[PDB]
């Protein structure tokens, strides 16, 4: 597993 | 979104005052539509629904007024599944095989050349919720021969939300409003504040549907992938779905399986105020911080608040101290109507002087090896009133600057939970080079836009209706505005136009009080009621909002029929 | 029985629906929402029914931002068909008080009345009134939209990811 | 992109005429930059380079003028790798394991808060070229334990391209131009057309760097994945990379390994004209079609040509036939300058009357069960001149309509290779309902834009410079324009603005001839030379383009020094 | 041993560079292109060096469309560093005639001369002249850009796909 | 392999 490939999602509704 | 509930210590009257200010979509089907529903003997309620919803979600009736803001409490989690040998669409539960439920779905799809063809996929549910492709989150998270991932939203099984708003639409007191909230425990992803006729106390709660996991489970149930991706999904439980011991828990007072029980969800009643501007429940009232609620609700004393939260509580305290420039020291409807549009900019109020003192002498700089003349930027910002009112001059230069300032190592006085409105603070003198780089960029961007550094904000920030650019005020939360009018348009593309699909902004606004003669509500629907440019209601409310002229919305029968624009018609049909 | 609602409009066009029962209040509210916002609403019913691609192309994005964000039509269609399935709609409806089911049936009928009016003529909703995707809806469709709003904190944020989950 | 080379029989002068018209970017680093380079005893050349390129890519000198258009010939292929199992970073070649070559790369990345994070990935090469993630093309095409994919671009090993344009910049005849093109076989992804001083015939070629595969290889070497996606990637070899007999071939007259030999790549010389508008080599001249070249160059009779290709050859034939409304029947420099901006619309010229005859009686329709009033659309289109000139009225209604017409079974005269300009044609009466649907939508979209249905095109289609909207003419290739000015902006968002990042459009244009006194070139650089809004060269050329005023660009020393705007300065420094 | 170029400009600003050798011709041409288009070019050399993300953030798209399209900076940077490696640049340059090597050296020097002038002052390129990414470049960087233009038909179209190829 | 899962890339340079 590589943190240099994590893409955070949008999580705040609105 | 912002809201306040002021109780009778703050209003000095026999009832409180509610300010509802969701920051939300200006276009699209989630946008608000303002209306009143009068159902003989059953309900008389006024407020807004999303388009396509049939009951009022934010509004008031003769007895209670309420509003919502999105809550920091996470509403979903993931379950990592351990796959049955040779059958990647089955998973193990405590070592026993369970088949995922397939659905083969065919969607007709129009092509480039205008023909229609079928697209077919077979998709899956687990007992937790649908399967979810997490490879986009990180490639190691693919559905393999050994592992898959499902997502559980506790609202997937919460069929109580519409009926809770319906019951609130009919509620006859703040007490009943609260009892309904607790009995249904259904509010799906928002905080709630409410005020009631005849009640001293305003109400704040994050009581609704929330996944229930224990600290012991978080420590033992989080898989290695769950650990590795956890920083991207803060407080989201990412658990081993092959162990029944990792299933979300049910309390004795849980209304719904796998949800937090009613007594473990935060609420607070105050006679002075409650407020929320999207940080967690912690500082519903700064004088009485809430702590000790489940981790999933968010931090309570260990994270700095946003600049908008710092600004919104500062505004409440200064109203009640009588130190904000408005009349007296009570949060009455008339003063609250002016206060919430005042477009103060926290970052400038707190840090502009320190910034200019650090960087503006001399105002001729060397920035990345380039000569930069900052004298006019320094002089414009020094003269500026630290507000985003329509006539404020230079406020857009501040937006283009502050939004670029590196916040790592910006402040020398860190967050303190014992001073949460005034920390962090202290602009770091070591940041001077970085602040000059940000200011040089901001000067360059305002330059490319065509606006003068000292242009009035109303010419930069606007909504066009009927061909006229109606000047606006307010700005983006990132600068510590409370009054939100936050364009998604780059300044260099025609300014901060609100005409496209702006970021979440002031939308339905209500200030609601309960004088003796009956509930009174002043409102805006900033983008106007109708999305059709031909309608007279595509731009009339927007012209009132530009002017700051709140609508007194009629509510009693006499008020409706006595309104200067009153028209009526009957629609009827079989069934 | 007859739906019958009185529509009173005041300054800014704010409608005050008066009706003797919940079905009739829903009829008046569905009507006025369509009367003022038909184009946004008719487009939205394609989203919740999983029918965007048929009319607008699978590869085009959602027209409007919302709690769903703007994924591609094809992915959105699959998401809504899979998650807002007929069972999910059945389960949602089976949990409701009679008055709310009656309200949502009135709401569909009031929206459809306005659709008939737009198809017949008039200067309103010129942008979409003659398009195929302006069309009557059912009470179940309104329930799909109602359930969709519940999902904003969870499933809505992973619509494309849910639409594309497939075994190796 | 379009280009023509007219020979001396066509011009009736002692020299041919070269028209270069790349459709290309209006912003960014691949945009064109016009200049002349005069290097003592070595070269004297004028034309354009991409920003950051040091030699002239499309241009002329005292002896030859030339241009390029993107070619249909594929320049890349994929290799499906069979992996050594348990070691998915190795692959088999004729049964022997081969390690992929790894590169661990660290990229620094600025964060929201100003800090910089290093991002690290290990990426791989095969002997074919880099590994490539094809899961986006189809999820079955993931790099698994068993299979990966590599992409090979013939130009990754072609180090000859810049040197080829350098030699062309220096060339002293078309014969030499031709010999260089053949010797280098380096042109990477474009066709070429050239005219030379003292040559009767104009030159066309798609002679450059192209993968070499045989029909027997395509049959033997295409893997089952390759066949299943082959229609998404037409003519791209998708081969089994585990077999050395599936490597790209080399001919005895190949200049580069794996590339097509010089004698097997298409070219043509003609006394009358050659031209290309982005279809394959097939119709370099419609009187003398080219056939029989390798499949990878594109079809030569199985496929209908685009409406723009049909328009471009129609314009050449009608000029030489003297039936296009300009004087005489020769493609002189003066007449070419006018003809290429004339903005004829092939789809309207050929199909508008048939569409109107079929659907405008009656002009009140029922479409999707709705009343639609088409009387104004029908009347405006009937009156329209079928051009996108600045003053043409209703041309943008046609754009919104034609672009929405479904093409299946639209025509009753199918494509015929014996007449690829006039087929397909003949609007099918059975399409009436679909055509009314497309027109109803067009009408609604123009309505939503705020333009009248009969607005003049220069109000709809424009480039803003200095705050003024300069009216433009021309249009999108999909409608059968030859004169290309093709906005990416939806009409409903302020019309066909060219101010953003438009679709490939008229950019550098040159009409070049070789009278006895010396080469003469008339040019445009439509977006102007400089990207700096403060420069007098950000909008001057665009004002000329809007006006239709070709620039006679000075070339000899006397022309340069005698130019009304001439300035000189010398820059020097130690090497 | 000095670069020296005579720059003549005519109507519409078209520059006519006159020089005694190829290195000096490159010197005048790099200078005039930068003088007229510094902000586009300076941004571009971040692209070809794979240094966009350092300055502009990894999740932002390329500013300008081009043959590369507009992938995210982080993927563009991986693509350029992997495909336009120092090895690819060595092989490209090793194949070139001396006159072109000299021309490109001169072009980098001319571009650099203009960067010095823009950093020193002036009303030109106000949009970017004080940015960190307005900076001198090398002849290797110009070969990076030259090699990049070659790949439009092949590798450029799969920039993100090449940047994201990883074994399971 | 599902043909309908295929998404063709953009192969025309400049297009
Ligand atoms: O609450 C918010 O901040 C946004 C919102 C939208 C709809 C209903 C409640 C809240
Ligand atoms: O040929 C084209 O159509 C576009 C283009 C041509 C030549 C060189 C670069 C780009």
């Amino acid at each position: 597993f590589e943190p240099g490939r994590t893409r955070a999602p949008s999580l705040q509704v609105g | 979104s912002n809201m306040y509930g002021f109780g009778t210590a703050a209003t000095g009257e026999g009832s409180g005052v509610l300010f509802g200010n969701p920051h939300w979509y200006w276009k699209g089907p989630d946008r608000f539509y303002q209306a009143q529903l009068t159902i003989d003997g059953e309900a008389n309620v006024s407020g807004v629904s999303f388009l396509g919803l049939p009951v009022i979600q934010i509004g008031f009736n003769d007895s209670v007024a309420w509003s919502h803001t999105v809550s920091t409490a996470r509403r979903f989690g993931f379950f990592q599944l351990s796959l049955v040998q040779g059958e990647p669409t089955s998973y193990l539960r405590d070592g026993v095989p369970v088949k995922m439920k397939p659905a083969t779905i065919t969607v007709p799809s129009r092509n480039a050349d205008g023909s229609v063809s079928d697209v077919t996929r077979t998709l899956y549910h687990s007992e937790f919720g649908p399967l979810v492709n997490l490879a986009g989150l990180n490639p190691a998270l693919a559905w393999s021969q050994g592992t898959a991932f499902a997502i559980r939203d506790i609202n997937g099984e919460n069929f109580r939300t519409l009926r809770t708003w319906m019951r609130w639409n009919q509620a006859k007191s703040l007490d009943e409003f609260i009892a309904i909230q607790k009995e249904e425990a259904s509010i799906p992803w928002v905080n709630t504040v409410a005020v009631g006729r005849g009640s001293a106390k305003a109400w704040y709660a994050d009581i609704g549907a929330v996944p229930n996991v224990s600290p012991a489970q978080t420590a033992a149930c989080t898989t290695p992938f769950g650990m590795a991706v956890g920083q991207a999904l803060p407080n989201v439980p990412f658990f081993d779905g092959s162990r029944s011991e990792c299933d979300w828990l049910t309390d004795a007072d849980s209304v719904q399986k796998g949800a937090v029980g009613v007594s473990r969800m935060p609420s607070l009643q105050r006679d002075d105020y409650v407020g929320n501007m999207n940080d967690s429940y912690w500082l519903a009232n700064v004088h009485a911080p809430l702590t000790g609620y489940p981790a999933i609700f968010g931090p309570a004393g260990t994270s700095a608040q946003t600049l908008r939260t710092r600004m919104g509580h500062t505004m409440a305290l200064e109203r009640l101290a009588g130190t904000d420039g408005y009349a007296g020291n009570k949060a009455t409807s008339a003063v609250v109507r002016e206060m919430v549009l005042g477009s103060r900019v926290f970052s400038a109020e707190r840090f502009k002087d320190e910034v200019l003192d650090l960087i503006c002498t001399p105002a001729q700089w060397t920035v990345n090896g380039a000569a930069v003349d900052a004298a006019q930027a320094c002089a414009v910002l020094a003269a500026w009133d630290n507000r985003g009112r329509k006539d404020s001059r230079g406020s857009h230069l501040w937006d283009e600057f502050w939004s670029r300032v590196p916040t790592a190592s910006l402040f020398t006085v860190p967050f303190s939970a014992a001073d949460p409105l005034n920390t962090p603070r202290g602009i770091n003198a070591a940041a001077a080079d970085a602040l000059r780089q940000a200011m040089a960029t901001a000067i360059a961007r305002v330059g490319q836009s065509g606006y003068a550094l000292d242009a009035p904000r109303g010419e930069v920030l606007y909504a066009t209706r009927g061909g006229t650019r109606l000047p606006l005020y307010g700005g983006c939360g990132a600068m510590g505005y409370f009054t939100i009018t936050c364009s998604e348009n780059d300044i260099t593309q025609g300014g901060y136009s609100m005409d496209g699909q702006p970021n979440a902004s002031n939308s339905y606004m209500q200030v609601v009080s309960f004088p003796a003669s009956g509930v009174q509500a002043h409102t805006f629907l900033t983008f106007s009621l109708s999305d059709d440019p031909a309608s007279p209601h595509h731009g009339d409310y927007t012209k009132a909002y530009s002017a700051g002229q709140w609508l007194r919305v009629p509510f009693t029968e006499a008020e409706i029929t006595g309104n200067a624009d009153y028209r009526t018609a009957t629609v009827k049909e079989l069934e | 029985s007859t739906y019958s609602a009185e529509i009173r409009r005041t300054t800014m066009g704010v409608p005050h629906i008066k009706a003797g029962n919940w079905g009739s209040a829903g009829y008046g509210f569905g009507y006025v929402q369509a009367q003022d916002n038909l184009c946004t609403m008719a487009d939205s019913f394609l989203t919740y029914r999983g029918e965007r691609s048929r009319h607008l192309g699978g590869s085009a994005q959602l027209v409007y931002n919302s709690t769903l964000g703007r994924p591609r039509n094809i992915d959105s269609d699959f998401f809504h068909r899979h998650v807002i399935s007929d069972e999910a709609v059945d389960r949602t409806m089976a949990a409701q008080p009679a008055k709310l089911l009656q309200m949502v049936e009135g709401f569909a009928a009031g929206y459809n009345r306005y659709v008939r009016e737009a198809k017949a003529g008039g200067s309103a909703h010129a942008a979409c009134r003659s398009e195929a995707w302006v069309q009557p809806i059912t009470a179940r469709d309104v329930w799909r939209r109602i359930y969709a709003a519940n999902l904003a904190g969870g499933y809505s944020n992973f619509a494309e990811a849910i639409a594309n989950a497939q075994p190796p």
